[PDB]
RNA sequence: AAGUCUCUAAGCAAUGGAUGUCUUGGCUCCUCACACGAUGAAGAACGUGGCAUAAUGUGUUAAGUAACCGGAGUUGCAAAC
RNA sequence: UAUUACAGAUCCUAAUUGAAGUAGCGAUUAUCCAGGCUUGUAUCCUGGGGGCUGAUGAGGAGUAGGGUUUCUGGACAACUU
RNA sequence: UAGUGUGAACGAAAGAUGAAAAGAACUCUAAAACAGAGGGUGAAAAGUUCCUGAACUUGCUUAGGGUUAAGGCUAUUUAUAGUACCCGUCUUGAAACACGGAUUAGGGAGUUUAUCUGUAGUGCGAGUCUUUGCACGUUAACUGUAAAGGCGUAGAGAAAGC
């Protein structure tokens, strides 16, 4: 996998990662920026995103996205409800916090989200739409890989 | 079909028994990897032209 | 320097002949020296290895053990031995291959062909050392 | 007109499997385009010297012919 | 007079397969040979191995059998000798 | 001694950006409610409404062509916008 | 070979784990052959189209700039002053509203043969060349050598004759 760190201990830090999860990159990066929030309370944010009570702000990847009211708290008006991204960050943070019995000398309740790092991965899957005049364009987005670390605010 | 000849039927037999996955034990024997069965096809995609 | 034209001195040709030799030449290529107890007895240094006899390796993880040859392998070009085993992470011993030219032969078992080979090389070694004059 | 609609009624077969070639045997004209069956001589031209050596000797098994090469190695070596 | 935006640099990564090192493959020159076939050739098709689709052996004696010459397991698992 | 120095050739081959989470997801009657199976179904099945096709019918069957698409069981990495 | 065309024909991409598979047991979260996290193997994860792993593009972290599209050059107390049109190309004339140019890597174009010309170097010199070939050889080389032959040593003329 590899990981990347800055003023973080290896021994005290709860880790989790994926490779090749079939979800869009640009919304996955944008949720991850917002997350750097105690983990238990960060899940309560991402469950509100699932039912569409609170939104995820799009600063970087915003082109064509219209304005909304639930932007107001973040500042950004371009702000939407990526549900499928919010499923993964729940099911990664929950799996990271199953290093309670491993890795002692870290309390589980008062943990911060230290680190998130999304990027694009190898295209395993290939498909193409046939279009006019025998022209065959692609129709397959690149899949992601994601990299969380959680730690108490002592590092 | 129907009304196929016999030597037509002989070719269609050989074309379907040859269509299968490669066996597992050749990769175990030779240790080569990434050999595909060349005479694999799909009926809808590639026609035989026989 | 070689005089015979028909043998080649290119590295491409020799490796190709070596790896794709016939079966009889590969058995001769798989060979080892005897221990000095057996050298004075039989009167030869060098012999090809069989599944009967046992062998003793200096230098390794498996340093200085005797053990019988379970299997010769001519394609893989190495020798399996009894005793010479690391376990897997599973509780399962697996025999570990070693090339015979690292190894000394400690005991030998006779065959009509093995006795017939030894009596040739004994008589050959008596002629050659008389010629050179040692 | 001359494209997609007129591809519809294309169901007849111009060429059929050929006995000698086994490959393009013309049913109406009754000749193998690739090999020339049934002419007793087999079809090749010096303008298709590339395509000829795909068909010609070496490509197949050579069951009788490989053992007659192997004799001539032994006699001269 | 705001910036998580945009621009530049460095460090650690993702993507990608350049560079460097390897080489049982080519290319050419020289040598020797050409003794294919109605005693069924070259070429094609299909069979056949314990797990074998291609290729390679081989033809219901079908990964072979007999004789002579080599002479001890020419590879994963299974089985026999 | 040479197949000896690249930014261009609408150069060649190989990979990759912005545009862009944008254009767009068409055509075909019409879906709704409770159950079953499940980690998970408006979609897979059952039952009940509401509809469509409306004998040149997305009905039942054949030439030519396709060649196992037929049938039962298990499976969802991919494909069936 | 894959694959294309009714057909004659056409025709790719694709090498490298490690010395040895020692190819990752068992446990935990999970619906789970999803995906990780512990723990181990090995000298080193090099962890299965796996040696080295460049550039373009991207992510995270750290540091600054931003009304002047950005970049460059000169000067210093480092954010100011002055300066600065986009390269290549045919053209009398290109920043041109002339054409080529989205990015990056790797390929990518005055070479060789014959018959000659002239200059310079080298050896012999009214000579010079040893090669077709023969004899040698630690053998395509190198070495030795007989005789012809080439060009030079005499020219003018259509030619006889000179």
């Amino acid at each position: 996998t590899h990981y990347t760190f800055s003023n973080v201990e290896e021994s005290k830090a709860l880790k989790a990662s994926t490779g090749l999860e079939r979800v869009h990159f640009k919304p996955m990066m944008e949720t991850g920026r917002v997350i750097k929030m105690k983990a238990q309370d960060a899940i309560a944010y991402l469950e509100a995103v699932m039912r569409k009570e609170r939104a995820v702000p799009f600063f970087r990847y915003k082109g064509g996205i219209s304005h909304h009211a639930q932007g107001h708290e973040w500042g950004c008006p371009t702000s939407r409800w990526p549900v499928k991204c919010a499923e993964l960050y729940i099911k990664l943070i929950k799996t990271a916090l199953a290093g309670a019995p491993q890795k002692p000398g870290v309390n589980v309740d008062e943990v911060l989200v230290a680190h998130v790092q999304c990027n694009r991965a190898t295209q395993y899957r290939w498909r193409r739409i046939h279009q006019a005049h025998g022209r065959v364009k692609s129709y397959a987005s690149p899949p992601t890989n994601v990299q969380i670390v959680l730690a108490e605010k002592a590092a | 079909a129907a009304h196929k000849t016999l030597r037509t039927k002989r070719i269609l037999c050989k074309a379907m028994k040859v269509n299968r996955p490669m066996p597992q034990f050749i990769r175990q024997m030779t240790g080569v990897r990434h050999i595909r069965n060349p005479l694999t096809r799909h009926w809808r995609r590639r026609k035989m032209n026989i | 320097v070689k005089t015979n034209p028909f043998v080649s001195s290119q590295a491409r040709k020799v490796r190709k002949s070596y790896f794709n030799a016939k079966k009889d030449a590969k058995h001769v290529a798989m060979s080892a020296p005897l221990s000095k107890e057996l050298q004075e007895a039989n009167g030869i240094k060098r012999l090809p290895i069989r599944r009967d006899d046992e062998v003793m390796i200096f230098s390794g993880r498996m340093q200085n053990r005797t053990g019988k040859v379970t299997a010769v392998k001519l394609s893989e070009m190495r020798i399996y031995v009894d005793t010479f085993t690391t376990e897997k992470i599973n509780g399962q011993a697996v025999s570990f291959p070693v090339h015979p030219s690292n190894v000394v032969i400690t005991k030998l078992k006779m065959d009509k062909a093995r006795k017939n080979l030894i009596e040739l090389r004994r008589l050959g070694r008596d002629q050659i050392l008389a010629k050179l004059g040692h | 007109g001359a494209g997609t609609p007129s591809f519809g009624p294309r169901h007849n077969k111009t060429h059929t499997i050929c006995r000698r070639c086994g490959n393009c045997f013309h049913i109406q004209k009754s000749k193998c385009a690739k090999c020339g069956y049934p002419d007793a001589t087999m079809r090749h031209y010096d303008w298709e010297k590339k395509a000829h050596r795909k068909r010609a000797q070496g490509s197949g098994e050579m069951r009788h012919l490989k053992v007659t090469f192997a004799k001539l190695q032994r006699a001269y070596a």
